[PDB]
């Protein structure tokens, strides 16, 4: 059984910068009598099936850009990307097919540096559907923002909130390198209407000072 | 073209059976192998095994050999990975990929099929509420509005988010689930667009729930005062 470790397990580089990630096979995977490495490499983009890069370590296939390259042998190998590009965010990894199983490096998470990009905030009152329902959700919406980095807290006419939210930030985007996060404070309806302001305030290396996005309830 | 298509999601009880299947078109199915691999959590594949429709020839993983079965239906040209008593932790999404069976070539897997989530629980499948999230003067600035659905209190995962039927996909993000401490999951779906065109381009997110069989279509439309 034939195991490999990958180095780093993340890596963030800069756009128009070099990637490089490694494959150390625990045993060779080079056979004297083919000339051959039986190793590939794969990319995992999120929301998309595995792709295929390179086989036999070295050999490119069809349809994969020219900035990739496949290098190394024996025990030890290595992905090279050039000139990185937005679209490159990825999960990587080797695999071999020297004997069974054909088993799979534990990946490296591929991470793009750009620009510093300050988020854009938007705040959403429930729907007067859910009100009805008996449960008020506000969303706070924090868009397109570069590093993930970004703290969001709530204010119910100016008291600082805690233990009624939760939040979740997407993967990085392919075209722009950012992230959006979506923070969500739930109460009940008849909590909700006891207030009147509410507030999201919003912090990010981008910004100088904090963010604040709010409405009155009531207020069309 | 050469397509591996597989199964939609899957939500089952633990100690119940399940079959999924890998259908294959677009080359020919005998000369090639189709692996099965599971994305572990977080990051990671794990290469599962291989079968050969020609004589049912399998190499299995030794750490699934014995609790997964895999088949094939040449006639169907499909693949099969099944699972006679299922447990909780066998949750996780599952690939079928297509691997060169001829002498020559290598044993690299150069097609994947979209992937099967499967889901094992003792928890109640439930479809989700949709609720607009509507743009309004408090989600629009320098000429952008944002708009969304709130996606609320489904089970299990995925649900799935389209907007105008797929003919609106940028500037969306569909964020990762949060778990609720009820158990449920929620989401949101946003999208930025012109506030100028507000008044004439129409916005509907199509949401998918196939575990509850739930379909919804909800017009997210600007607020107004009344």
């Amino acid at each position: 059984d034939i195991q490999l470790t990958q180095s780093p397990d993340s890596l963030a580089v800069s756009l128009g910068e070099r990637a490089t990630i490694n494959c150390k096979s625990s045993q060779s995977v080079f056979s004297r009598d083919n000339n051959k490495n039986y190793l590939a490499w794969y990319q995992h983009k999120s929301g998309q099936p595995p792709k295929l890069l390179f086989f036999w370590a070295s050999s490119r296939e069809s349809g994969v850009s020219d900035r990739f390259s496949g290098s190394g042998s024996g025990t030890d190998f290595t992905l090279t990307i050039d000139n990185l590009q937005a679209e490159d965010v990825a999960l990587y990894y080797c695999q071999h097919y020297f004997n069974t199983p054909h088993n799979f490096g534990q990946g490296t998470k591929l991470e793009i540096k750009r620009t510093v990009a300050a988020p854009s905030v938007f705040i959403f009152p429930p729907s007067d559907e859910q009100l009805k329902s008996g449960t008020a959700s506000v969303v706070c919406l924090l868009n397109n923002f570069y590093p993930r980095e970004a703290k969001v807290q709530w204010k119910v006419d100016n008291a600082l909130q805690s233990g009624n939210s939760q939040e979740s930030v997407t993967e990085q985007d392919s075209k722009d390198s950012t992230y959006s996060l979506s923070s969500t404070l739930t109460l009940s309806k008849a909590d909700y209407e006891k207030h009147k302001v509410y507030a999201c305030e919003v912090t990010h290396q981008g910004l100088s000072s904090p963010v604040t996005k709010s409405f009155n309830r009531g207020e069309c | 073209q050469v397509q591996l298509v597989e199964s939609g999601p899957e939500m089952r009880k633990p100690g119940e059976s399940l079959k999924i299947s890998c259908k294959t078109s677009g080359y020919i199915f005998s000369d090639y192998w189709t692996a099965w691999v599971r994305q572990l959590p977080g990051k990671g594949l794990q290469w599962m095994g291989i079968i050969y429709s020609g004589d049912s020839d399998t190499r299995y993983h030794p750490s699934v050999q014995g609790h997964v079965t895999m088949s094939t239906d040449s006639s169907l040209t499909t693949a099969y990975l099944q699972w006679s008593s299922l447990k909780a932790s066998d949750t996780g999404i599952y690939y079928c990929a297509r691997l060169d069976a001829r002498v020559d070539a290598g044993w690299q897997l150069d097609s994947w099929g979209q992937g099967t989530l499967v889901t094992v629980s003792s928890a109640s499948t439930k479809g989700p509420s949709v609720f607009p999230l509507a743009p309004s003067s408090k989600s629009t600035s320098g000429g952008t509005a944002a708009l969304g659905c709130l996606v609320k209190d489904y089970f299990p995962e995925p649900v799935t988010v389209s907007w105008n039927s797929g003919a609106l996909t940028s500037g969306v993000h569909t964020f990762p689930a949060v778990l609720q401490s009820s158990g449920l999951y929620s989401l949101s779906s946003v999208v930025t667009v012109p506030s100028s065109s507000l008044g004439t381009q129409t916005y509907i997110c199509n949401v998918n729930h196939k575990p509850s069989n739930t379909k919804v279509d909800k017009r997210v439309e600007p607020k107004s005062c009344h």
